[PDB]
RNA sequence: AUAUCGGUAGGGGAGCAUUCCAGCGACGUAGAAGGGAAAAGGGCGACUUUUUCUGGAGUUUCUGGAAAAGCAAA
RNA sequence: UGACCGAUGGAGUGAGGGCAUGGGUGCUAAGGUCCAUGUCCGAGAGGAGAAGAAUCCGGACCACCGGCUAAGGUCCCGAAA
RNA sequence: ACCGUGAGGGAAAGGUGAAAAGAACCUCGAACAGAGGAGUGCAAUAGACCCUGAACCCGUCUGCCUACAAGCGGUAGGAGCGCCAGGUGUGACUGCGUGCCUUUUGCAUAAUGAACCUACGAGUUACUGUUUGUGGCAAGGUUAAUUGUU
């Protein structure tokens, strides 16, 4: 090979997830999160050992 | 593009056969004659029927007034009408239709089981009521037909 | 002379050189006989024989004109309102076009 | 060359086209539009006696530009137009720039007025 | 770096109103309402390639009905005796043969009103 | 070969387009990008090709890399 | 059948509803309410019932102008006596 | 700029052409108000708001349809007419069809939301853990700050 025609090992790389962008993808509208709730929103975290 | 090749023809306004037909009323049961004057009208007869063409027969019935009601139809039957106003609800009897004359109760029967549409609208007035069994439909030459080989 | 004969599973009236489109028959190449023998009516005009199995001895032949003739492109689409499904693929029928040499 | 010889086919095409144009004239296109739809296809002399005794504002304009287009048919022709020998063969109204204002109203409340324009395009042509 | 798809974003729309070249009013230019009336068509196109074939199988039936009452005998006892007598011609072509061909209707007919 | 293939929340797989970069190939005043019209194509689709009018100076293929990487409703 | 069980990555849900059966409550009232056993809607299109979320029949990979049936039907509107 | 007594808040707005060669002169008109010519220029549909010139929105012409007709405006059939050789415009007449989003046990709902178009608009990055795909070494594995030569 050379630069012209590089090649990652088989299954090195993978493409990352993206949420929120449509019906297709089947990660849009409500981004994989539910409906309401406290999880749902902005800023959510967990108290750990709570 | 056309992948089909064997289809089924409509027939148009230039390919229908178009008949003039004449039908006694002398004994028949009234909706009994209406439905097959009816099916003659829309013309489910004709091996080329088309339901989106006027592909039916032109029906001269003569003899109207001696056709039978069965049971206490002939006034017990009420006809409900509305003038529009505030108390305006109407009854009348086909004895009242007959009285007024025969062609309206054989029309009023007829429209009800025709097809509810501009092509029914047209086809009811291919149908031709009369009283008594002289009529003047000449330069058509109407064929007879046995209503009750239907 | 017409006759009615089914080619891939459905029935055609065929006469002579009439260029039928059918369903796809595969492992074919263009001027490849092909032989239809299962026609239900023969007409010889005038004379008309219908059989039950089959007429006896009735016979279509054939030539592939076209091996592969695709048909036009149909959308179809599912949706289901206010739940957020929907998908939208295309569809094309494959079909042969074949030219009818003799009829038998 | 491209560009140059497109020009010289359009500048060839117009040579046989008799029209004027009025642009930009401060007054509203629908209001314009009614003589517009009045005089469209009349015969000219008659149009100009229309024109000129026509209770709309517009008409004084209108008849001015008839005026012009009748003139372009005589400069294009090199001569002049007999009596009842042109008619108005094409003309429109276009919407052109407007002008935005804004009007009191009352409680403190502001609303936009707008001062609309219009664009007349006549042609001429013989009554063939 | 800064990405923009201005001109895939505009033919993806342009694409689509093509399409609804022909519609009523709003719903042939623009855009919110000529998407929404397009996708209500295509459900009902898959609904309606579904009805064809029933559509069609009708008319065949009743072109069928009419000929076989002018040859005396109504549907229902031709395709007994069709049946009984095992021949395998379908609807189609026997409606196309109705219409078109009423010598052999009168044959199929004949050949089964033993 | 047989079986299977309705789907909300949600899990998993495989891809298209966009902007810029490296390497390798190309195109352009004998007409680039953009705009209008028409035609064809894709297991399927996101989309991609071709012709012509306008336009009058830049654009693009393949492999890999990185993201201000896609709207119909707030 | 095949997905039962272990260990691990990622969740969503924690407002349910109708019908049938066994009950409590109510007035042997409620399209009422609280449990249990099934089922369907939820998340399920198609057919009949005029028109109906869950009653009757039936689980939609795509195409076809081919054929057989289910519930229910075969005088006309409306397919078939 | 504008707004506020004041502290203070706080916009919009780039592009003719290589070169102004930025249109002498003629015609209509009271007037360049504007246009039609002539001329310059590769180009003026580059003419001063000037490169390209999309949509919503507004007109004219041509073709077909439309004044007995009734519901999300389409979809599947299907005559006739009209254009350029199997394509294309329109469409008499027929069947089927209560938009979409969100929220809900359940919405044609008389629950929420949007005048329309163009443009703008919402899971990103850093560090530390943990699991996994792929790799390098392997009883070992790996350097951090930093230092030399370039
Ligand atoms: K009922
Ligand atoms: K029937
Ligand atoms: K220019
Ligand atoms: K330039
Ligand atoms: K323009
Ligand atoms: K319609
Ligand atoms: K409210
Ligand atoms: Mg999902
Ligand atoms: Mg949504
Ligand atoms: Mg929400
Ligand atoms: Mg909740
Ligand atoms: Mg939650
Ligand atoms: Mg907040
Ligand atoms: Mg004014
Ligand atoms: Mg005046
Ligand atoms: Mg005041
Ligand atoms: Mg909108
Ligand atoms: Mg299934
Ligand atoms: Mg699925
Ligand atoms: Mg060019
Ligand atoms: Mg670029
Ligand atoms: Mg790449
Ligand atoms: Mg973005
Ligand atoms: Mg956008
Ligand atoms: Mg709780
Ligand atoms: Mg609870
Ligand atoms: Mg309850
Ligand atoms: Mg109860
Ligand atoms: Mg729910
Ligand atoms: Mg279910
Ligand atoms: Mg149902
Ligand atoms: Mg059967
Ligand atoms: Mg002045
Ligand atoms: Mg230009
Ligand atoms: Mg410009
Ligand atoms: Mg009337
Ligand atoms: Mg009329
Ligand atoms: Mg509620
Ligand atoms: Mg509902
Ligand atoms: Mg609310
Ligand atoms: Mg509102
Ligand atoms: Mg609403
Ligand atoms: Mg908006
Ligand atoms: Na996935």
């Amino acid at each position: 090979m050379n630069l012209s025609s590089l090649k990652p090992a088989e299954g090195a790389v993978k493409s990352r997830k993206r949420i929120g962008r449509g019906p297709g993808s089947g990660l849009g509208g409500t981004s994989t999160r539910g409906h309401k709730g406290a999880k749902s929103r902005s800023g959510y975290s967990k108290k750990i050992g709570f | 593009m056309d992948t089909l090749s064997f289809k089924t023809i409509s027939a148009n306004k230039a390919t229908v056969t178009k008949e003039w037909v004449i039908v006694d009323a002398e004994g028949q049961t009234l909706g009994r004659m209406c439905a097959k004057v009816a099916k003659l009208l829309r013309g489910k007869y004709k091996p080329n029927f088309t339901p989106h063409v006027d592909c039916g027969d032109n029906v001269i019935v003569i003899n109207a007034d001696k056709i039978v009601l069965s049971g206490n139809k002939w006034d017990g039957r009420i006809y409900l009408r509305h003038t529009g106003y505030p108390g305006g609800q109407r009854q009348f009897t086909p004895r009242d239709f007959m009285n007024k004359g025969p062609e309206y109760l054989f029309r009023k029967v007829v429209k009800g089981m025709l097809p509810k549409n501009r092509l029914g609208a047209k086809i009811i007035g291919n149908l031709y009521v009369y009283a008594g069994t002289e009529h003047k439909h000449e330069a058509q030459q109407p064929r007879q037909l046995d209503i009750n080989s239907l | 002379m017409y006759v009615i004969v089914d080619i891939q599973g459905q029935q055609m009236k065929v006469e002579q050189g009439r260029r039928l489109f059918v369903h796809h028959i595969k492992d074919v190449e263009s001027g490849a006989s092909v032989e239809f023998d299962k026609v239900l009516l023969v007409d010889n005009n005038g004379a008309i024989t219908v059989g039950s199995p089959l007429v006896e001895g009735a016979k279509v032949v054939c030539e592939v004109l076209t091996p592969l003739v695709k048909g036009d492109k149909v959308l179809i689409f599912h949706k289901k309102r206010r739940k957020g499904y929907r998908k939208l693929n295309g569809h094309r029928q494959q079909f042969t076009e074949i030219l009818v040499k003799e009829v038998v | 060359a491209r560009k140059h010889n497109s020009a010289e086919a359009r500048k060839e095409a117009l040579k046989q086209m008799y029209f004027a144009k009025l642009r930009n004239v401060p007054t509203s296109p629908r209001k314009m539009r009614l003589v517009a739809d009045m005089i469209r296809g009349m015969e000219v002399n008659r149009a100009l006696g229309v024109l000129k005794f026509s209770n709309k504002e517009a008409s004084a304009r209108v008849e001015k530009l008839l005026r012009s287009a009748v003139a372009n048919w005589e400069e294009k022709n090199e001569r002049k137009a007999e009596e009842g020998e042109l008619f108005v063969s094409r003309i429109c109204v276009d919407g052109a720039s407007t002008l935005k204002r804004l009007r009191p109203a009352p409680q403190g409340r502001g609303y936009r007025i707008r001062k609309r324009s219009n664009h007349v395009t006549i042609y001429v042509d013989t009554l063939n | 770096p800064r990405s923009v798809n201005h001109v895939a974003s505009r033919a993806k729309r342009k694409r689509i109103l093509k399409l609804t070249r022909g519609y009523f009013g709003a719903r042939k230019n623009v855009w919110t309402v000529a998407k929404n009336t397009w996708e209500k068509g295509l459900t009902y196109a898959y609904r309606d390639r579904k009805s064809k074939k029933r559509n069609f199988r009708a008319l065949w039936i009743q072109r069928i009905n009419a000929a076989a009452r002018l040859e005396g005998m109504s549907y229902s006892r031709l395709m007994g005796a069709l049946h009984a007598n095992g021949i395998e011609i379908n609807r189609k072509v026997l409606a196309d043969l109705a219409m078109n061909h009423p010598e052999a209707f009168r044959a199929i007919v004949a050949k089964v009103k033993n």
